[PDB]
């Protein structure tokens, strides 16, 4: 299932794949998860994250 | 602004 993303918290490479640590809109921080970049439909957040780090 | 959750 797809869910609204509040913000990208962190980025990493694991097993050769880029993953983003996500805060989910309306869910607590305890539910943050690492998601492979192809799970994301968050062009604006990704571009903003990759621009500010 | 969405993502698949695993």
């Amino acid at each position: 299932e797809e869910f609204a993303v509040e913000k990208i918290i962190d980025r990493r490479v694991r097993k050769g794949m880029v993953e983003y640590y996500l805060k989910w809109k309306g869910y607590p921080e305890t539910e943050n998860t690492w998601e492979p970049e192809n799970n994301l439909d968050c062009q604006d957040l990704i571009q903003q994250y990759e621009a500010s780090r | 602004q969405t993502a698949r959750k695993s």
